[PDB]
């Protein structure tokens, strides 16, 4: 099955999200 | 006046919709005065320079092209030229912390920044894909749509959610000051079927805690 990471929306993972 | 106060759109529309549903649709959300001066902000980062290809989570030696055709830049909201952008991201934070603890099982305490995107017309769009599949911590999508005059009939851009358990899919056009909120996990692919005129769109990611702090551990740890 294919990895469906290879498709998926691109997001920061390091230090940049916002805390609400 | 616009928007609306958010303690009964969340709980007595946005939160039964997307128990129900997984997809719910806010149109005419900030009005045509602020959408307009979004827009203006959003052609602004356009004329200067500011998109880039979008990227995708993965890559191994595909182009980002053969799956996605925007050009986005990333807003924190606070930048100069981007303050309404910003009132943008305040009203969208206000529905979710109204929504605390009724969304699912999800614990919202975060989100991305806002991703500006353009898909510039020439057939471009997005294939079938699911926002978040492997567990990243991103539990739902927000959507904020700009697009003054479109025909989706002749401009295309629509976006198919492909909601799972459903008997027919659900076609979103990419409306002016229409927001859009659905899960973001397996339970909704989708597609932006192709552009054939300039399409802007402003998307938000939020954040189950649980979950978003399992990515980020795998993220430090190196797997
Ligand atoms: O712009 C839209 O309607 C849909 N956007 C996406 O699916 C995406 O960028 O992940
Ligand atoms: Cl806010
Ligand atoms: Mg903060
Ligand atoms: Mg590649
Ligand atoms: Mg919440
Ligand atoms: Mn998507």
């Amino acid at each position: 099955e294919l990895d469906l990471e290879t498709l998926a929306p691109y997001i920061p993972m390091d230090g940049e999200d916002f805390q609400l | 006046t616009k928007p609306l106060p958010a303690l009964k759109l969340a709980l007595e529309y946005i939160v039964p919709c997307m128990n129900k549903h997984g997809i719910c649709v806010v149109d005419d959300f900030l009005g045509k005065e602020t959408g307009q001066q979004i827009g203006d902000e959003v052609r602004a980062l356009h004329d200067t320079g500011k998109f880039t290809d979008g990227q995708l989570v993965s890559q191994k030696s595909d182009s980002s092209k053969d799956i996605r055709g925007d050009k986005i830049t990333w807003i924190e909201g606070k930048e100069p030229g981007c303050e309404t952008i910003g009132l943008l991201m305040s009203s969208m934070d206000d529905l979710i912390r109204h929504c605390n603890g009724k969304l699912g099982s999800y614990k919202i305490n975060g989100r991305t920044k806002a991703m500006v995107a353009c898909y510039p017309g020439n057939g471009t769009g997005y294939v079938r894909h699911v926002d978040n599949p492997n567990g990243d911590g991103r539990c739902v999508t927000c959507i904020y749509y700009l697009n003054k005059d479109w025909d989706a009939k002749v401009s295309g851009g629509i976006l198919r959610i492909f909601p799972e358990g459903k008997a027919q899919f659900a076609d979103i056009e990419p409306k002016f000051d229409r927001l859009l909120f659905f899960w973001s996990d397996r339970r909704n692919p989708h597609e932006v079927q192709p552009a054939y005129a300039t399409r802007y769109a402003i998307t938000v990611w939020y954040f189950d805690a649980d979950e978003r702090a399992r990515a980020k551990v795998k993220y430090l740890t190196g797997e």
